[PDB]
């Protein structure tokens, strides 16, 4: 269990702050 | 001194059985120090057991941290649930 | 942005070959246009309607054509076979 390297979570700063949640704006067929 | 560390780490073994109660992500999150516990969020600024006034070895044990914490009292409470409707 | 500009669609020709209307010019809720029925202020809507996403879809972007006492009316039939 002594060899089981972990996995960083990287927060990535400018995915941290403003991320918002193209087609759906009808003006581009 | 850098920001920007991870400072949260994951096991690859989903040992997701008995760990209902722990933080999960939605896995176990694991990180590089402990956690802070901490009594009481606000300070009681005056009471002489922590303002130490400059006049006049002894004990006291006081019940509970609650002292030292603004508790509002009940009849208050009572009083704003009967304006409550 | 998202505007709709307010030209360039003329999807005629596939409506006179499209067999389903009966247009004698060639031969070779339940509504179905929403002239009623409001859609909340989303375009997008209207890409429901199946007579409308076929002039989205099937259409072409066209250029502009630009330019006595007694009338006497005289009418004019006209019949060609071409391809």
């Amino acid at each position: 269990f002594e060899t089981m390297v972990a996995n960083p979570i990287k927060v990535s700063r400018l995915q941290s702050n403003g991320v918002l949640t193209i087609h759906y704006s009808l003006a581009n067929f | 001194i850098m920001i920007d560390a991870a400072s949260s780490f994951v096991l690859p073994i989903s040992i997701t059985k008995n760990v209902d109660v722990l933080q999960r992500t939605d896995e176990i999150l694991w990180f590089r120090g402990p956690s802070v516990i901490v009594n009481e969020r606000i300070i009681n600024s005056g009471d002489p057991h922590l303002s130490l006034p400059l006049n006049r070895n002894e004990k006291e044990s006081l019940p509970g941290p609650f002292v030292l914490g603004l508790r509002p009292s009940a009849k208050f409470t009572a009083h704003r649930l009967s304006m409550l409707r | 942005n998202q505007l709709i500009p307010q030209a360039y669609i003329s999807n005629f020709h596939n409506r006179l070959t499209n067999e389903d209307d009966g247009i004698p010019i060639f031969t070779m809720g339940n509504a179905v246009l929403p002239d009623l029925q409001d859609q909340h202020h989303n375009p997008f809507n209207i890409l429901r309607y199946p007579k409308i996403r076929d002039t989205f879809i099937n259409g072409k972007v066209v250029s502009p054509y630009r330019l006595s006492g007694e009338a006497i009316m005289i009418p004019i039939t006209l019949d060609i076979e071409h391809m």
